[PDB]
């Protein structure tokens, strides 16, 4: 129900397996809820800031967005979750930082859903 | 969310993998919120160690063959104990303070983490000698303290059954008298040797069953799934089939959820 | 449990000292002290964990050390038999301390003679 | 196609990060909704 | 101890001879209670005179009569006549305290420590360990409770189809409520555990109190040989069977000469 939601919405899916994301879309689509809700029930205050600070609190900057509520979203990465990988993971991930194809690395670690939560956030996200 | 607390499992190899990825997936079904620690010795090879590690929050690795490992010295007194000694690592997680350590070869079929609320060796009534615990699931809390007078009352006097439910009994012989609330209803961990001994019992209270633990010699995952009549390889009688419920839940999750983990890590 | 009482004790030592400096910084001052104010976030906090630790629902254990051979043992299987188990509901409290009782040692580090001064009875049915 | 399908491969975990999963894709479904 | 009793039920004299075997084990291990069987009418005349050698009161107990308490519900579970003949056990308001132990049952040390226990103290099940081998239990006689236990005799019966079923049924709380109604095993030893997890019966058979002899060959059954206290299961110790057919031989044959057969 909100996993499928969230499909409909952002054409991304999170697996049985990940605990995390499984964690984050819950925790996501509530959030969004529970502003939303806000601004319905409350006079409608055209300014609330909503603040991401994480790559698993993103699935709900990435739902307010689209369900078009009016409220300001920023989101801010304290790390790049496809960096922590690459890093070690390859043999000389600063430099050829321009040349990874981001999308067939992510792929290849079985951390392409989080890769897609965190790069949509960070599109979704006015700042 | 709750960092704190965990199911621990232990997989001594391949085929006790395959238990555990259904164990950890059957507690993802029913909607944990604890974490789920594995523990494996370095038989589990790395390609199945990718798949534990993908379902299973840490799998955090006990060898007692390493001499670093805090076991190995027990082990060079009691070699026929490898396995108990890798077990009795679910002590060290102190990390966690409580955990629920469950065999590979059980299958949750409710959510159980109403578990976390019994405190120190909190273990269902076992068959049998209905004076001992049943370690296949018990709530336990990790300690240094715990865990190397465990290696000590192994060394010094060993275990009656020569495994983890003898080494734990003897450690701890005060639940089957102290207190009724260590004891564990059956239904948290269901062995079917029950259902096959006393049907009648299962027939009543089976319906509430929160936990089956697969006894006996032919563990699930040995037995043959022909998805298209979603029928095991049925044998003679055996005690995991009186019930074609609990062993078709075990098939049917591992199917489900765990071939395309399987397949996906090159098993 | 002892760690506990340890922890217990040096909690309420460390809320005691912060209660004497705000009350004698309050009595400087010439003001009865606020009761409610006197006690800082932080303390809450400590004092929380504290009340943490303490709580339990398993009955304190009938002997203090780890028997080697405990299945065995006459005074543990007498004691499972009588039914003291030191349950909530009951009023008599079995201790078994299998060693002397000596200095070096962390419970009730008081030798022989002082732990029988301190007690309040003897009894020595010998046969 | 495969739609419906497609968020299953996504639950086992299997993804066509490469082709129609690619983020590019995503962004397309992103960009329904504007800034 | 006029006002406390070990109690058993025979039905026929095949579990006379348990009950005698029961009776003399209670005797030698020097109980201070009275020994109270129940006998069906199926019981022949001249074994209850054997049975009079050992035990205080033989109590005749007869479903089929219709002035009998039980014999209503008997119409209405006609499968359940053992059944409703042991639970007469709650009749004998005589007593203030019982200990019921099955005909099958042998003891090996002193237990007047089971008058300890209160209502319902019985040794976990081998098998579900949730329900309450009957083979042992305490209890505290009572007219109320006996018309209780018909009621759900006639209402839903037993789960099992005997006592155990309708015992567990009624007495629910034991499974959850008291650790001291939840007598140790030893005061219940069915073999089939000792058998199925013997590795326990080795560390803790030594301290066993009382054997209970559940299997399909009965401790009357066994073939005995007096030559070396021989017997040609369960019984995996065959030193409690050895107990068994000794006493018997010892201090029931006599007995037994003596009154018939």
């Amino acid at each position: 129900r909100w996993k499928g939601e969230l499909w409909d919405t952002c054409n991304i899916g999170v697996p049985w397996y990940d605990r995390e994301a499984n964690d984050a879309v819950l925790f996501g689509f509530l959030t969004t809820w529970f502003l939303g809700e806000f601004l319905a029930q409350s006079e409608e205050k055209p300014h609330v800031v909503a603040h991401f600070h994480e790559w698993l609190a993103g699935v709900g900057l990435c739902l307010c967005r689209a369900r078009r509520l009016p409220v300001a979203t920023i989101f801010t990465t304290h790390a790049t979750l496809l960096g922590r990988y690459l890093c070690a993971g390859a043999v000389d991930f600063y430099n050829n930082l321009e040349n990874f194809n981001v999308d067939k690395e992510a792929g290849e670690r079985q951390i392409y859903h989080r890769y897609c939560m965190e790069r949509a956030a960070a599109h979704c996200a006015h700042v | 969310p709750m960092t704190d607390q965990a199911f621990v499992t232990l997989t001594t190899n391949d085929a006790y993998a395959k238990g555990a990825l259904v164990l950890g997936s059957s507690l993802k079904q029913h909607r944990t919120t604890r974490r789920l620690v594995v523990l494996a010795t370095p038989q589990v090879s790395d390609s199945m160690r990718k798949v534990l590690e993908t379902v299973f929050d840490e799998v955090i690795m006990v060898d007692v063959l390493d001499s670093g490992d805090s076991a190995h010295l027990t082990l060079m007194k009691r070699p026929e104990l490898g396995v108990t000694l890798t077990k009795l690592h679910c002590w060290s997680l102190t990390q966690y303070s409580k955990c629920v350590f469950m065999d590979a070869d059980t299958l949750v079929l409710a959510n159980i983490d109403d578990l976390f609320d019994r405190e120190e060796l909190s273990a269902a009534p076992d068959p049998g000698w209905p004076d001992c615990f049943n370690s296949g699931v018990f709530v336990y809390q990790p300690s240094v303290e715990t865990y190397n007078q465990l290696l000590h009352l192994a060394s010094e006097q060993g275990s009656f059954d020569g495994g983890d439910q003898g080494i734990l009994n003897t450690f701890f012989s005060s639940w089957a008298t102290t207190d009724i609330r260590k004891h564990l209803p059956f239904i948290y961990n269901l062995s079917s040797i029950s259902i096959f001994s006393y049907l009648p019992a299962f027939k009543v209270f089976g319906a509430s069953a929160k936990v089956v633990h697969f006894l006996g010699r032919v563990k699930p995952w040995n037995y043959t799934y022909d998805p298209k009549t979603k029928s095991v390889k049925s044998e003679a009688h055996d005690p995991n089939m009186t019930h074609p419920e609990f062993l078709i839940l075990w098939w049917n999750i591992f199917t489900t959820n765990v071939l395309p983990l399987l397949q996906q890590f090159g098993l | 449990g002892q760690a506990v009482r340890k922890q217990l004790w040096d909690t309420a030592n460390t809320v005691k000292e912060k209660f004497g400096r705000k009350l004698y910084e309050s009595l400087l001052v010439g003001s009865l002290p606020d009761m409610n104010k006197m006690l800082d976030k932080e303390d809450f906090t400590m004092m929380k964990r504290a009340i943490f630790a303490t709580q339990r629902q398993s009955f304190p254990p009938v002997c203090t050390h780890n028997m080697l051979d405990d299945s065995s043992d006459p005074i543990l299987t007498t004691i499972r038999r009588i039914g003291l188990f030191n349950s909530s509901a009951d009023r008599v409290k079995v201790i078994f301390h299998p060693e002397f009782l000596s200095s070096t040692s962390p419970l009730l580090p008081v030798d022989y003679e002082e732990f029988v001064r301190g007690c309040h009875l003897g009894v020595f049915p010998s046969y | 196609v495969s739609s419906e399908e497609r968020k299953e491969r996504w639950e086992q975990g299997q993804a066509d990060y490469m082709g129609a999963d690619s983020f590019d894709n995503i962004k397309r479904k992103l960009d329904t909704y504007l800034q």
